[PDB]
């Protein structure tokens, strides 16, 4: 199973590109398939979606300008990517999308550079081997148990963990833990590892408008 | 007699959105104001008619369908609209003659820690045809390898319940619907407004 985007670049405003996706051991017209970017430095943005049926629906921030598309015989998803601003520079990752049950598979990311609520706590956090660490995601209103949680390791996609707020994602490690219903949700991780060193991202699903992440939190080493 | 309205508004309990209900209503007097006229429907859109029309009009049958959505999906109860309502659930078409009476029933609806008793189509492959319901509960394939009854990677039991709490906030909170729908044939009329 793997998600292959190509077509990003460098290029000035104005200027046009096309995004591929090439699916492999998922098929693009038999899911909800999203496009999720995230500028150097900064959070994840969800940028549009596909349905199975044909709908499809844009982030305000590029609606007009950019249209996703497939290719049901080349199991291929496209993002058409008009009238670039700089604001657009991102490395963008293809995802299955299962919604209630979270962004599973992503992509490595394709980057492009143009050039001439949920809110997590704390931003950062210092640990050690060993440590119990905990991250809280706090909402706006109440959600349920819409919520999922995302690890990202430097340079690497994101990858996800828990949905429906506590239940573990199949294949990943049983020290990760998610509580909460309602407003108030939280990560931990009972014994962090060194390789657990990462960004972690809180996502509010089946929100309004879509795609509603946390800014994360960065956990360093010390 | 006048029309059983009573018995879809004042329900227990309402179907699931995609296992939606459908009454038909027949010989008997039909008071629409006093629906209209109500402060308990937040939502009460006619389409190809107006409502304060609807008194003096008669039909071969009225027809009410009625289930329970999220608050931030009543909008999808609408000709035009898109999303996983109105392409996998249910599915008026764009140019609609009737009725969307829709009211928040979080006192009704929810519970606490969970009511998950009202359901939706998450998994389908194609949209729904204007009044179509799909009632099919097939393991939903999501990749290539077929499924044969059994869940699991890519293979998905394709409906999904809805987590309605009391502390959600209101687009999350359930509301029930009704839309009222209207059919006029070359046959006796049977519902007409009051004398
Ligand atoms: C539902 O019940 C209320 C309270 O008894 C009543 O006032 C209202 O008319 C009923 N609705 C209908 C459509 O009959």
């Amino acid at each position: 199973v793997q998600l292959v985007e190509s077509g990003g670049g460098l290029i000035q405003p104005g200027g046009s590109l096309r995004l591929s996706c090439a699916a492999s051991g998922v098929t693009v017209s038999r899911n909800y398939m999203s496009w999720v970017r995230q500028a150097p430095g900064k959070g994840l943005e969800w940028v549009s979606i596909i349905y199975a049926g044909g709908s499809t629906f844009y982030a305000d921030s590029v609606k007009g300008r950019f249209t996703v598309s497939r290719d049901n015989s080349k199991n291929t998803l496209y993002l058409q990517m008009n009238s670039l601003r700089a604001e657009d520079t991102a490395v963008y990752y293809c995802v299955r999308d299962l919604q209630d049950y979270g962004m599973d598979v992503w992509g490595q990311g394709t980057t492009v550079t143009v050039s001439s609520q949920l809110t997590q706590s704390p931003s950062f956090l210092s640990a050690s081997v060993g440590d119990r660490v905990t991250i809280t995601c706090r909402a706006s209103q109440g959600i349920s148990s819409y919520l999922a949680w995302y690890q990202q390791k430097p340079g690497k996609a994101p990858k996800l963990l828990i949905y429906a707020a506590s239940t573990l994602q199949s294949g990943v490690p049983s020290r990760f833990s998610g509580r909460g219903s309602g407003t108030e949700f939280t990560l931990t991780i009972s014994s962090l590892q060194p390789e657990d060193f990462a960004t972690y991202y809180c996502q509010q699903l089946n929100s309004y408008p879509p795609g509603t992440f946390g800014q994360g939190t960065k956990v360093e080493i010390k | 007699n006048l029309c059983p309205f009573g018995e879809v508004f004042n329900a227990t309990r309402f179907a699931s959105v995609y296992a939606w209900n459908r009454k038909r209503i027949s010989n008997c007097v039909a008071d629409y104001s006093v629906l209209y006229n109500s402060a308990s429907f937040s939502t009460f859109k006619c389409y190809g008619v107006s409502p304060t029309k609807l008194n003096d009009l008669c039909f071969t049958n009225v027809y009410a369908d009625s289930f329970v959505i999220r608050g931030d999906e009543v909008r999808q109860i609408a000709p035009g609209q898109t999303g996983k309502i109105a392409d996998y659930n249910y599915k008026l078409p764009d140019d609609f003659t009737g009725c969307v009476i829709a009211w928040n029933s979080n006192n009704l609806d929810s519970k606490v820690g969970g009511n998950y008793n009202y359901l939706y189509r998450l998994f389908r492959k194609s949209n729904l045809k204007p009044f179509e319901r799909d009632i099919s509960t097939e393991i939903y394939q999501a990749g290539s390898t077929p499924c044969n009854g059994v869940e699991g990677f890519n293979c998905y039991f394709p409906l999904q319940s809805y987590g309605f709490q009391p502390t959600n906030g209101v687009g999350y909170q359930p509301y029930r619907v009704v839309v009222l729908s209207f059919e006029l044939l070359h046959a006796p009329a049977t519902v007409c407004g009051p004398d």
